[PDB]
């Protein structure tokens, strides 16, 4: 065989009776999943993988953009000098897993090494028809509802250069985040509750791993440097509403090693109607939030980081929560796959 | 077709601020990081920082950490760098380069802007005093010229006979005096036999002060 | 923090011959090193990136070699266009440039024509007096100029200026300007500049009486 590029088709367990927007998209775009998927273990086969040069990421991006451009129409769409005022209906939003498959003549290679960084040779390789179910969860800073590392925490960088664009941290233990907009003055005020005991323990393990990659040096976290609110805050979509969460307390250096740092971390969040589209062409204004108790429980399965360059790194290495490039979100799931032609 | 055009030359007093801009074209603006690099007189190129015009994240150098700020206008495809509390040693040419990158790594520069001259001194705009460098009697031919002294700021252009005389003309780069005012000089070698017959006039223009002075040089 | 040292600061190459420039790194930059051409009063032009890969448009006479901490840029046959400044950039950790290397046109030794200029009467009425010593069309660029006022060596009261290497004859020109007040200028008789150069068997002194 040999490496190649081709058109992939998607698979899902969508429902035809669902008004849910991902289900509506998947019933039109994807086929029913294979009840009995077959994978073939190729004994004694070494294969090179590169998550940073994987076109599967390119295709998924097109699909997720198409999904949002078809089903998330705002009232006011502000692109250029054009002010489009259209009808904005409140929708049913909840991402469902999507499988990406190869057509006849092509097969997906799967790297099964438990400690694979995403770029290099893989000794335990299998061939599959489709990838696992991936939820198209669009988020910044924190990767939500994704997959976990099977063994150790993994630091993902292309590392052609110490000047990396994005550093993907793949967690091996999920940390629950409980974002809520309570039923009872302001209806834009929301908050995400996070267990400090678990989070600070995980974050401490993350610094421990970053030391292995950066000369065993002191790891310092810091608030984001510049940019629109979509990247200076935890940006994500919950039930159709756009949330912006101040994560300054999530990266509390003092809580990384011993006082009352455990207990519940309450992140201040707000729902904004005027947003910068991630697609992303111009701004868009949406309808005011729905009445009730808007709630989203998510699994933090990854972190997106930026290492400060041009600094004096004699004893310190400074990292800031990153993201914005939604392609990175797909790479954190597609890293172990690549398409080859028979 | 890729092109970067920076704003015009700026002149500021010490303790003041300044905003340089750079407008991109010929490519997808949000796909390339934009770096600001400066070059102080008699010093190498130094990177001040970059900005990813997409969202847009910024990373500054430690030496400029609290004095500079980079923004972008995605609609106009323009990158701004505001530099605050200017000092004398901030006097430099400020270039603008786009950064070639892979999907997860930042690499080299390829396209550059023409560069922006930024001058910082306590001196005010002064017009040039043009003095003649009169010849006398060497080795067949003699040399004459013009001393353009005490002007601010840069630049100043010098030609001869309104551009008619070019051969043998040597214009020197300006020298910054202890006063804070620049000073250059232009010279030209001519036959000493055709010296008392032909006419020689250096023409000087100082656009920053609306100055246009033509001085005639002749023997004493 | 990564320092790039280019050697030599100035390289003299006669047209058509081969030019080799060096760039040393204080720390390993792997293969993330690029070369740039820079003409006077102009933005740097990308030549070679990734140590040995020419940018689209760069002629085949350019080539980069070496890996780790020692790098070299080669120009097989020097053209008129090639005589400029060449910078090396590392982009392994942050971005740092070298001081640069000027590739001048090598030619035979040329002695300078030395001229001296008394201050104009126009300037004398202002209140200051400038004496200008001109060193015309010489090579190499290295030269020494000393002002002597009544056989007394001067210092910290003059400023020099050099032209770029001329296109036609590949020579340099130097201007030394002595600056005194009209009071100091009229307190002395003999003004002279002494020039030391390779083309002169012994230092040449041009003077005038006020
Ligand atoms: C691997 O290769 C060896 C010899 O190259 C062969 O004997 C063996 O069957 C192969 N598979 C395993 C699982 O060792
Ligand atoms: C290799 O991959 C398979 C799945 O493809 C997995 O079950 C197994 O644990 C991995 N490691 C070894 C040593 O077989
Ligand atoms: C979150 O993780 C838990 C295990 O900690 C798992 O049971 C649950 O299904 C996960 N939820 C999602 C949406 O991934
Ligand atoms: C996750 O990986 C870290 C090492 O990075 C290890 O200390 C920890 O025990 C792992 N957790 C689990 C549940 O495997
Ligand atoms: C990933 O790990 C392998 C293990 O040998 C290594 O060869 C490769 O350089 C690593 N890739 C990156 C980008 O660090
Ligand atoms: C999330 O928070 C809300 C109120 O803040 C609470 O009612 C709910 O029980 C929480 N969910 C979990 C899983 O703790
Ligand atoms: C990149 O690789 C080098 C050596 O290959 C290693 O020293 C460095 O820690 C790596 N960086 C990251 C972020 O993995
Ligand atoms: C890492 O650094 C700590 C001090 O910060 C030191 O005590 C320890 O021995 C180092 N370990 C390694 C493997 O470099
Ligand atoms: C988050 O809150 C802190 C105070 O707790 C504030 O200093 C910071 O500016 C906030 N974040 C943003 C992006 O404004
Ligand atoms: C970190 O936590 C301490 C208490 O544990 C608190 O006083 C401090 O303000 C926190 N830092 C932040 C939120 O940046
Ligand atoms: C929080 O956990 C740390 C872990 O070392 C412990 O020292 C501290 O006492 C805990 N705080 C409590 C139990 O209130
Ligand atoms: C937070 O997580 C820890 C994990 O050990 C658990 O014991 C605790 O009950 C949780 N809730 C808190 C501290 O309110
Ligand atoms: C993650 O999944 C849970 C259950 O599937 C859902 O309630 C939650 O909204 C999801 N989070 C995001 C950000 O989609
Ligand atoms: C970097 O900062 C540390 C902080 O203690 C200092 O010791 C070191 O000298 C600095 N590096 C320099 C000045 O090059």
């Amino acid at each position: 065989w040999k490496d190649a590029d081709t058109t992939l088709f998607c698979a899902s367990d969508a429902k035809a009776h669902e008004t849910e927007v991902h289900n509506v998209w998947a019933t039109h775009a994807c086929v029913p999943t294979d009840p009995n998927p077959q994978e073939i273990h190729l004994e004694n086969v070494t294969e090179n993988f590169n998550m940073w040069k994987n076109n599967m990421v390119e295709q998924m991006q097109e699909d997720v953009i198409s999904l949002w451009d078809q089903s998330l129409q705002p009232c006011v769409k502000l692109t250029g000098g054009s002010v489009i005022k259209q009808a904005c209906p409140k929708i049913s939003f909840d991402p469902i897993p999507i499988h990406y498959c190869t057509p006849a003549g092509y097969v997906i290679l799967k790297c099964n090494d438990k400690n694979f960084n995403g770029t290099g040779p893989c000794k335990n390789v299998s061939s599959v028809q489709c990838t696992h179910g991936i939820k198209p969860v669009v988020s910044t800073q924190l990767l939500l509802n994704g997959s976990l590392a099977e063994e150790e925490i993994i630091i993902r960088s292309e590392n052609l250069t110490n000047n990396a664009k994005t550093i993907i941290v793949h967690l091996n233990k999920s940390v629950e985040i409980n974002c809520t907009r309570p039923s009872n003055g302001d209806i834009r005020k929301a908050y995400c509750e996070i267990n400090g005991t678990k989070w600070n323990k995980v974050l401490k393990q993350v610094t421990e791993k970053l030391k292995e990659h950066f000369n065993n040096k002191t790891i310092i976290f810091q608030p984001p440097s510049g940019g629109d609110l979509e990247i200076t805050m935890h940006h994500f979509n919950c039930r159709g509403e756009f949330f912006y969460c101040n994560t300054t307390q999530l990266f509390n250096n003092t809580c990384i090693g011993m006082k009352g740092c455990n207990g519940t971390i309450t992140l201040p969040c707000k729902i904004k109607q005027i947003i910068n589209m991630w697609q992303g062409t111009g701004q868009a204004m949406y309808a005011p939030p729905i009445d009730g108790k808007i709630n989203c429980v998510s699994n933090i399965t990854g972190i997106l980081l930026t290492r400060d360059g041009g600094a004096n790194n004699t004893s310190n290495e400074t990292f800031r929560p990153g993201g914005g490039n939604i392609k990175d979100n797909w790479r954190s799931e597609l890293y172990k796959y690549k398409v080859v032609q028979i | 077709q890729v092109q970067l055009v920076q704003s015009g030359a700026e002149v500021k007093k010490p303790g003041a601020s300044v905003t340089v801009s750079c407008q991109a074209s010929g490519y997808t603006f949000t796909n390339y990081y934009v770096h600001w690099v400066r070059q102080a007189p008699g010093q190498g190129l130094q990177l001040m920082g970059w900005i990813d015009p997409s969202w847009g994240r910024t990373n500054y150098a430690q030496n400029f950490q609290g004095r500079i700020t980079m923004t972008r206008d995605t609609s106009t495809s323009t990158v701004y760098m505001e530099m605050r509390s200017l000092r004398s040693e901030d006097t430099a040419v400020y270039y603008c380069a786009r950064n070639v990158a892979t999907e997860g790594s930042l690499l080299h520069y390829d396209y550059w802007g023409q560069g922006t001259l930024v001058t910082v001194s306590a001196a005010s705009t002064k017009g040039p005093s043009v003095f003649p460098l009169a010849p006398s009697s060497s080795g067949g031919t003699a040399a004459l010229g013009c001393l353009v002294k005490d002007y601010f700021p840069e630049p100043v252009t010098v030609s001869w006979n309104s551009g008619a005389l070019t051969s043998g003309v040597h214009t020197f780069p300006a020298v910054l005096q202890s006063s804070g005012l620049y000073s250059l000089s232009s010279v030209v070698t001519v036959p000493s036999s055709s010296l008392g017959t032909q006419t020689y006039i250096c023409n000087v223009n100082h656009k920053p002060s609306n100055t246009k002075v033509d001085k005639r040089v002749e023997p004493k | 923090e990564i320092v790039l040292t280019q050697s030599p600061a100035t390289l003299s190459v006669s047209p058509g011959e081969r030019a080799t420039l060096s760039c040393r790194a204080s720390q390993s930059v792997r293969s993330n090193l690029a070369w740039y051409q820079q003409r006077p009063g102009q933005a740097p032009r990308l030549l070679i990136y990734g140590t040995s890969t020419r940018a689209t448009g760069v002629p085949a006479r350019f080539s980069g070699r070496g890996s780790g901490t020692e790098f070299t840029l080669a120009i097989s046959s020097m053209q008129s266009e090639d005589f400029a400044v060449y910078l090396c950039l590392q982009y392994n950790n942050w971005w740092t440039f070298g001081q640069g290397t000027k590739v001048e046109i090598k030619r035979t030794v040329a002695a300078p024509s030395v001229f001296i200029f008394p201050p104009s009467d126009e300037q004398l009425k202002s209140g200051t007096a400038s004496v200008v010593c001109l060193l015309n069309n010489f090579y190499p660029r290295e030269a020494k100029v000393q002002w002597k006022v009544d056989n007394a060596l001067q210092s910290g009261n003059s400023q020099e200026s050099v032209t770029e290497q001329d296109s036609k004859d590949s020579t340099y020109s130097l201007s030394s300007t002595l600056t005194l007040s009209k009071a100091d200028y009229e307190k002395h008789k003999v003004y002279a500049c002494e020039v030391t150069h390779q083309g002169l068997s012994s230092p040449v002194t041009k003077s005038f009486n006020r």
